[PDB]
């Protein structure tokens, strides 16, 4: 959904500590202005896919303290108030799986902090298992959970005495199915890989980034402070132009990797928004859309740079 | 019905010729239009390490020897921005691509008929959209039905009336104390419950929560109005 | 008078809803709401 | 018939509702049971 902040400075990155270096920057044009406009695009939008993944409901919902459900235990993804973040037991272990720096890198923080990612979650999830769809399409209108599961079944085309008439057994199943998903998740990585290889990207993109740093394009060293130290200040541009025609392809390309994944994470958080939509706030019927089967519900979970949907299937 | 949707589309204008953001997503697009461009001109004045990045200062100079190193120098400077550029354009055409294939989509399934999707054709449920044209977009006013006044009743599963189990075909029992009715699900019009209104499956013991109230038959009462009618001609025939 | 503030940002309106397992809310009347949505 | 509409309340509110028969196909039935009933008293006149 999202994807670690950075910004970058062509300043302290094409020049660390020299004016001789700026002015020789400063020869180029509106690029670095430009360049942090490109950046300051993604650090603007990071929190935009954050938001329409999340915030498609205005009001906070807060689950009841007792467990009236008629027999599904969601205990394992609303809140457990013994932790220090009001997170559930799932989505504290998508935590357990997935200051400024030199050079002028750095790492922006998203808008909206992880608690309050998961208090969202929290929310769209007490609608869920009270509200109905209606927290979607209107109001809050609560209605008993095992009742809504009815509805479920008159939407793939059951007859809902096939719920009341196994109630039991459809809980006794679901209890094991939310239970089965712990067990995965204790244990396998790869379940969640696809947050990791995001994030292995963008790191794969920075340890990049500060390699070609340490770059001579043909100058007599990769460092601007043992060029100045020497060469006196006329004969010495030949080499720190060299550097700069050199670290600006760095940038102009670091910058276009991380654009096109911009977009790509785009593509990946609104496909989410449209998830969140038409499995969370909803029971679709487009077939496979909320995970392989018949749809009936589906839960969000919090996790680093992403949303997880549990979804439920007859 | 009508004078909610024309109070709808009346505030829908008096937005329009109020508010300044609404339009936002495409005065951003036009804004980053003509931010790219004024960037893509505003490199041409930069000397990129030529003696000047007036190319005919260069070419009223110098001869071909070392204008060469100076002009080399501007079309350097140059071709890069317009790599960069056409990249810049190229992302953000993509950016329009997407756009335009989810509002045709939208354009589709919203005006084109009415989608049974959440949230895709605005907020609510879905009645009917119309497309309007705006420089280099299209609005959609979508048309929603949103419940409004609510309160609460209380339900249960199934109605037990001859120890066999009924359920509603479509809505849902309510009681609003008294009573029981069988309602339509997303507006209260509560009817008596009948074997139209209700389908039967099995027995009391399994659904829980299951509750007692009678469940009317229309065809009883009026076969009986026939057996009063039977009554009479019978003890009519009597006197024969 | 006039300042500027700063401070926590809220997810918008509490509501802690009145579920049970024998009650349902059901609307009596309804909005017809047209909305604007502006793509590119 | 009955069975192919639906009822509420009347004819004051609907615009351009049509008058029309609805023929309910229980009373071309039970009326068809009433005159086989009356040959049965036609019948029980005769001894
Ligand atoms: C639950 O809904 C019931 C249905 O509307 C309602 O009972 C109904 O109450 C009306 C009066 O508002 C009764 O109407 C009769 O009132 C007297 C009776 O002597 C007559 O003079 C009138 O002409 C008329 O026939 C209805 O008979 C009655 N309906 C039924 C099915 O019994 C309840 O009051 C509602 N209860 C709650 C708790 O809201
Ligand atoms: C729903 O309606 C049912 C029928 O009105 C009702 O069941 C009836 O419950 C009574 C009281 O428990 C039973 O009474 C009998 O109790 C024992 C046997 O259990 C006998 O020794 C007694 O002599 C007496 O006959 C009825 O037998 C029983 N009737 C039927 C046909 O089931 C339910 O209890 C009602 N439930 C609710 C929640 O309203
Ligand atoms: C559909 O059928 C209705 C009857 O079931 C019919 O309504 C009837 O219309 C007649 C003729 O206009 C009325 O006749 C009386 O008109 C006034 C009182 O309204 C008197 O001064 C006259 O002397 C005359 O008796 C009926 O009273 C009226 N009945 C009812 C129940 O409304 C509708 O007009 C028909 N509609 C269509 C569109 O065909
Ligand atoms: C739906 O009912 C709840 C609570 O149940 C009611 O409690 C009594 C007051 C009485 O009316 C009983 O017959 C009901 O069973 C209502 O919830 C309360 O709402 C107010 C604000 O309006 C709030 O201050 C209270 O704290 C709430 N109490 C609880 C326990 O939630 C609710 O307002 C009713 N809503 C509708 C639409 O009917
Ligand atoms: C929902 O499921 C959880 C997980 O199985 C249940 O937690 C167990 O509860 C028993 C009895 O309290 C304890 O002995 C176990 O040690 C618990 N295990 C864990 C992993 O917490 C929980 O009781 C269930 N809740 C409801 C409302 O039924
Ligand atoms: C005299 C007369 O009408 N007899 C009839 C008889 O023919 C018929 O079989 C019977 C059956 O209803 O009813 C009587
Ligand atoms: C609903 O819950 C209460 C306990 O909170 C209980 O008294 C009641 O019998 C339950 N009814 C059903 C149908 O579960
Ligand atoms: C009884 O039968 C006679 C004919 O024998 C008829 O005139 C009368 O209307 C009948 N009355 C009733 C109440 O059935
Ligand atoms: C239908 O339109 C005609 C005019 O063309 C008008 O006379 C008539 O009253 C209208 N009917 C309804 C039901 O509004």
């Amino acid at each position: 959904v999202s994807m670690t902040k950075t910004s970058v400075d062509c300043t302290m990155y094409i020049c660390g500590d020299s004016t001789e270096c700026s002015n020789l920057l400063l020869q180029y044009g509106s690029f670095c202005t430009q360049l942090n406009r490109a950046l300051t695009g993604i650090a603007v939008e990071q929190d935009k896919n954050t938001q329409e993944v999340f915030a498609q409901v205005k009001q906070i919902y807060k689950t009841p303290p007792i467990k009236d459900f008629g027999g599904f235990n969601f205990s394992q993804i609303l809140p457990d108030p013994s932790k220090p973040s009001k997170r559930s037991f799932i989505e504290d272990l998508l935590f357990n799986k997935v200051a400024q720096k030199f050079n002028g890198l750095t790492v922006l923080p998203p808008l909206l902090t992880d608690e309050m990612i998961a208090q969202y979650t929290s929310a769209l999830l007490a609608g869920t298992i009270t509200s109905g769809w209606t927290f979607g399409a209107g109001a809050a209108l609560q209605i008993p959970f095992a009742m809504q599961m009815a509805y479920r079944f008159n939407g793939i085309g059951v007859t809902q005495n096939v719920l009341y008439e196994n109630q039991k057994l459809i809980a006794n199943q679901f209890n094991s199915a939310i239970g089965k998903i712990q067990d995965s998740l204790s244990s396998t990585a790869s379940a969640l890989g696809k947050l990791q290889d995001v994030v292995n990207q963008n790191a794969q993109a920075l340890n990049t980034l500060v390699k070609q740093l340490s770059s001579n394009f043909g100058a007599i060293s990769s460092v601007l402070n043992d060029i100045l130290a020497r060469l006196d200040k006329v004969e010495a541009e030949v080499q720190i132009d060299r550097l700069i025609t050199g670290r600006l392809q760095s940038l102009q390309t670091y910058v276009t990797q991380q654009l096109i994944r911009a977009a790509e994470i785009r593509a990946s958080a609104n496909l989410a928004a449209t998830k969140m939509s038409e499995c969370v706030l909803g029971q679709s019927k487009r077939v496979d859309f909320c995970g392989k089967g018949y749809h009936l519900m589906s839960f969000p979970q919090s996790a680093p740079h992403g949303v997880v949907f549990l979804h439920v299937t007859y | 019905i009508a004078n909610q949707f024309n109070s709808a589309i009346g505030k829908i204008q008096d937005s329009l010729s109020s508010t300044a953001s609404a339009l936002g997503k495409l005065q951003d697009v036009v804004n980053q239009n003509a931010q790219a461009l004024n960037t893509l001109v505003k490199q041409l004045s930069s000397n990129f390490g030529a003696i000047s990045s007036v190319l005919n200062d260069i070419l009223a100079r110098l001869d071909k020897v070392e204008a060469e190193v100076q002009i080399d120098r501007l079309i350097t400077g140059r071709l890069q921005s317009l790599q960069t550029y056409v990249t810049q354009q190229l992302i953000r055409a993509a950016e329009i691509r997407a756009s335009a294939n989810l509002a045709a989509t939208k354009m589709s399934e919203c005006v084109l008929g009415q989608s049974k999707r959440v949230d895709f054709c605005g907020k609510g449920y879905h009645l009917m959209s119309f497309p309007q044209s705006a420089p280099h977009g299209v609005v959609f006013l979508h048309v929603t039905y949103v419940p409004a006044q609510e309160k609460n009743f209380t339900t249960a599963p199934a109605i037990c009336h001859d120890g066999k189990a009924h359920f509603p075909r479509e809505g849902v029992f309510v009681s609003n104390g008294t009573h029981w009715f069988v309602t339509q699900r997303n507006f209260y019009e509560p009817q008596i419950i009948t074997t139209h209104n209700t389908f039967v499956s099995g027995n009391c013991d399994v659904v829980i929560g299951i509750v007692n109230n009678t469940v009317y038959d229309p065809l009883q009462p009026e076969l009986d109005s026939f057996k009063e009618e039977l009554d009479k001609y019978f003890k009519n025939h009597t006197s024969p | 008078s006039q300042s500027i503030i700063a401070y926590t940002m809220s997810l918008g309106a509490e509501n802690s809803v009145a579920y049970s397992n024998n009650s349902i809310a059901i609307p009596i009347n309804f909005t017809i709401s047209v909305t604007t949505e502006i793509l590119p």
